[PDB]
């Protein structure tokens, strides 16, 4: 869909 | 495995402090294990609605209108319709694109049966076509009477006798009309068994609504990536300003049913735009807004906290901008797409790069840096369905192209320039080359999807490299006497 | 009245011996009592066949073949097809222009209903239409059965499965037909009141002898002056050489039915031309020939009494011609078209002018110096109907252009060059601009017909004036930084 | 027509 579709998975990890 | 560390990852590249542009770095290739067509370049525009292709036009008066809207709608993207006009004008053309019925041709003209034939004589050359339906009162909301054609009114020398159209054409006796809500190929079957070149459609109450043309059904190409909504109308957005009277614009637009709006400005971190997001997000909760323009993470934060759903990144890097030459603001936007999208992925917000694009390489380097979709203004200018019309100059076919802050659009200041760019043809022939450009680029990068090429960039296994000026003179065409550069 | 003698008449202006060309002199105006549409420009091509416009095409391999031949004959002009090809090629293209419009279509292509629909596919690939008749035996001399048109085969995926022509055709009885022994006016009134498109012609015994089309009448009202003969086809011409094997080229054109033929040469006054005209006038007495090139009256004499029916003048004076530079022969064009015409009107022989025409004003000056029609080489090339195809170079779209005397068209010498010239669009929107310019020039001169302007020239009424070099660089565009000229 | 259509009328007058 959409929120997955930028990067996917855990997706930030500072 | 081993994977030697030759290259620069993105947080190593864009922390050296230099302002990098698109033709200043490039992407190292990697392992490929799939063929060219089967990479699916599905990208997002906002927090809810997604696209098949990551292209999207820019909202200027000179690039995007209803034709550009329908075209980029059906070829995968969206277009945004400018606000350089009256509100009812923009509402009228967003209503023109929003229905469109995919090839069932829209806005027919109509005559009364009392009407004469010099009017259809002038309207044949005013518009171009010949087949016109007729109702009782000569308007769309009336019971059907019949149809005319140039096979009906050609060779009659009685045109000044106040001709009455009941005594001319075929009313109901040879008439065939399909039942309403009929599909493309089934109605096409009705035409091709009917041996008749024009087909009205009526409801249960005999009201003409829509209409076809026969010659279009010889090349009714299906567009499999068409980007149309839950009620199967095309995704199509618009853009409105920030000055207070645009409330009367956007409520008319929401009456017309616009689903994404863009709040364009030179730089978007105003109280005006933040208060207008606060004005929108309590009145139209299903409507989704595009904020902009932002180049830094600070004005990215100060918009996304308000409730905006996607950022439009990049000021001062237009093809027709002079706001770095005048307002001394902006930043080189290949740094801006990274340092805004790095903040924008924290909150689940897609970002939209605009300007600086003049080839299909730059859109690949843009959306590999974290951009979800790419707004193009000059590269999609000088096409067939761009507004305005062609004029030859120096022997080169071109049509004019002009910026919103350029005072040929508007004491005030100038933030743009007016000019012209040579032609490109219609974009049904042009943007599949752009899709193939993304497709071969993400081929050699080594990712099966744009979502995972951004996932490869933020992870670190996708690695960039700096490029110097004496390497940029070497990257293009060099050491030839005369070259001819044909992209497709 | 008084009418002061301000100016120089033609016989005063061309016996000075100066090598005057078109853009070296110009025409003084006179009295006006009419409009631009009111003047006709029906001119003569040969001693017997006349044209509605004086604009004929050139016989080169890069300006005219059947495409510009039909497209210019539809305008009112005429087309010659170059002899730089195999004779069967020039034969089937001169049939193709002699086709594509008939009235009473004698012996069309027709089939028997036993064959399949896959065959009419390559028949349309060989003819370009699908409005085909069907007879019982198969050939034209057979009993009428039915017809099918372009509107029947839009739903067959099967190429030969259930594709027998018997079960898909309109019956014989519900075909609007007309008996034989009919002329064409009540035939096309039956056709236009049928609203059915085609009209078979039969005898009392249902034997199909002819067929009528409707696109003929579409072209009739779309092209109201289009130079058609007694059998109502487009008149056409063809180029031949002058060697001995060209006798086999000419009779192939003669069975094809060409109406005029031009003797292409670098220098007309040969034994070869007068011998082949003597070879023609006993074999084809109704066929009329064009003989050239001539530039002086002394070689006009021994062509007119040989039997040449119109003269094709001008050597050394083309856009791609260099024979003044290599062979050092010829003369300037305007003093040629004055003196050859002034000799030729003694014997009632029309005269057509070649070369040097760059714009509309050269056509008006050529027609004012006694020429009957005007032949244009580079001004007509690089159009939509020119043969070859477009190609880019530095972004200006253009088309290659190349003469016979250029060695690329062939130890021989070169009398021409091969080059290129930019596009001027299709001619259906271009040569009406030339007709409008000619008739505006005849308006400013003061003659409501080209017969009248040539009578005013030879009578001494229409008088000219010499123009110097500084005066002719004053005539165009000057004294400004930049400009673009749009003509039509 | 062409015998008339070139000049018309007198047509030479030496
Ligand atoms: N690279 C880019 O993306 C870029 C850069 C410059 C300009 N532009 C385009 O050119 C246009 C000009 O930008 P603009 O925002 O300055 O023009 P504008 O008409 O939208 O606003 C004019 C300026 O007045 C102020 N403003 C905003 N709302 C106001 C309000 N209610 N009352 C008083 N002042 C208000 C702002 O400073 C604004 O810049 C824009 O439409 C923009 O799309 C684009
Ligand atoms: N401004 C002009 O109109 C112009 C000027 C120069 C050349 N051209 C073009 O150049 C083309 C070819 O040049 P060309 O006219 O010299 O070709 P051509 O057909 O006349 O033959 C070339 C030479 O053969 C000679 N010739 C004629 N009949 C012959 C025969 N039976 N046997 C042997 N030789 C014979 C001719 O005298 C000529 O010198 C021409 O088709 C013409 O269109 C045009
Ligand atoms: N089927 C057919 N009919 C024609 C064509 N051209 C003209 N007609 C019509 O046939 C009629 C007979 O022609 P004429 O009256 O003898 O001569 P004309 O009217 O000067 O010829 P046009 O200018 O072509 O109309 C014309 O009035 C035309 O209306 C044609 O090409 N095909
Ligand atoms: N249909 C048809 N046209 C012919 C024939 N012979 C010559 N023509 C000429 O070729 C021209 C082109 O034919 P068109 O009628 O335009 O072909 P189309 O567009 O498919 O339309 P229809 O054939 O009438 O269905 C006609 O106008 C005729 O003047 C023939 O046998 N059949
Ligand atoms: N009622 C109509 N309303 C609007 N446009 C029409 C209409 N009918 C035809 N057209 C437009 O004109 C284009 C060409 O369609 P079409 O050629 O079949 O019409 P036509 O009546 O047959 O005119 P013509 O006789 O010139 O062919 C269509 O793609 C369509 O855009
Ligand atoms: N729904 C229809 N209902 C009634 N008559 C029709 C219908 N469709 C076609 N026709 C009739 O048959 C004729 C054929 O229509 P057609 O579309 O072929 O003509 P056109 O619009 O002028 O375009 P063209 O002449 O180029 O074919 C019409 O004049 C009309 O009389
Ligand atoms: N004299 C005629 N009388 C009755 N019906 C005819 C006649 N001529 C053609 N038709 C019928 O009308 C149908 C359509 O033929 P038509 O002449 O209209 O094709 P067309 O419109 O010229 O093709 P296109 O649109 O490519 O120009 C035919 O299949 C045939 O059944
Ligand atoms: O008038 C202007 N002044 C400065 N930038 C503009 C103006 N009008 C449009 N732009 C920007 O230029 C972009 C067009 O991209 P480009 O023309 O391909 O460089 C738009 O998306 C806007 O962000
Ligand atoms: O190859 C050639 N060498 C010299 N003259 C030519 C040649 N081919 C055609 N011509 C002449 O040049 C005319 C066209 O010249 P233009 O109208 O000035 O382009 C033709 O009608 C011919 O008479």
């Amino acid at each position: 869909m959409a929120d997955y579709l930028i990067s996917g998975g855990t997706s930030y990890v500072p | 495995s081993y994977v030697p560390d030759d290259g620069l990852t993105a947080q190593q590249l864009f922390n050296c402090g230099d302002g990098l542009t698109y033709n200043d770095f490039l992407i190292l290739p990697g392992y490929i294990d799939f063929t060219a067509d089967q990479v699916d370049l599905t990208s997002a525009l906002t927090k809810k609605i997604t696209l098949k292709t990551p292209l999207v036009s820019s909202p200027m008066d000179t690039v995007t209108e209803a034709g550009m809207a329908i075209a980029m709608a059906l070829t995968g993207g969206i277009g945004f319709i400018h606000h350089n006009c009256t509100p009812e004008f923009q509402a009228n053309e967003v209503r023109k694109v929003k229905k469109y019925e995919q090839g069932f041709i829209t806005d027919p003209v109509v005559l009364s049966p009392k009407d004469r034939v010099r009017d259809v004589f002038e309207a044949k050359a005013r518009h171009g076509f010949c087949g016109i339906p007729i109702t009782d009162t000569g308007r769309m909301g009336s019971r059907l009477v019949g149809i005319i054609s140039s096979r009906d009114i050609d060779f009659l020398k009685e045109e000044e006798h106040d001709c009455f159209l009941e005594e001319i054409m075929t009313k109901r006796e040879d008439l065939v009309v399909a039942p309403a809500g009929i599909t493309l190929k089934e109605a096409n079957e009705i035409l091709q068994r009917s041996k008749k070149g024009k087909l009205p459609i009526v409801n249960e109450d005999d009201e003409l609504v829509a209409i076809i043309a026969r010659t279009d059904l010889k090349k009714n190409r299906d567009y499999p990536l068409a980007s149309k909504d839950a009620k199967k109308q095309l995704l199509c957005g618009a853009a409105i300003g920030t000055h207070e009277d645009d409330k009367y614009r956007l409520d008319l637009l929401a009456q017309a049913g616009v689903d994404v709006v863009v709040l364009d400005s030179s730089q978007g971190n105003s109280i005006f735009q933040i208060n207008m997001i606060k004005y929108i997000k309590d009145k139209y909760p299903n409507l989704q807004v595009i904020g902009g323009n932002v180049v830094t993470a600070a004005q990215a934060k100060n918009l996304i906290d308000a409730g905006v759903d996607a950022l439009r990144v990049g000021m001062g890097s237009g093809s027709i901008c002079i706001t770095q030459e005048v307002l001394a603001c902006g930043r080189p936007q290949a740094t801006a797409v990274y340092k805004v999208s790095e903040y924008a992925r924290r909150f689940g917000v897609p970002v939209i790069a605009d300007g600086g694009i003049q080839n299909v390489g730059h859109i690949a380097k843009a959306l590999a840096l974290g951009a979800s979709t790419v707004m193009m203004g000059s590269l999609l200018a000088a096409t067939t369905e761009a507004p305005g019309e062609y004029f030859f100059s120096d022997g080169i076919r071109l049509k004019k192209y002009r910026g919103m802050g350029s005072l040929d659009a508007m004491i005030k200041v100038a933030q743009g320039v007016s000019g012209a760019v040579q032609d490109k043809g219609s974009i049904h022939k042009f943007v599949p080359y752009l899709i193939a450009g993304i497709q071969h680029s993400c081929q050699d990068i080594g990712a099966k999807s744009l979502t995972q090429v951004r996932a490869m960039m933020y992870s670190g296994e996708l690695k960039f490299e700096k490029r110097t000026s004496s390497a940029q003179v070497e990257g293009g065409v060099h050491s030839l006497h005369s070259y001819e550069k044909r992209l497709f």
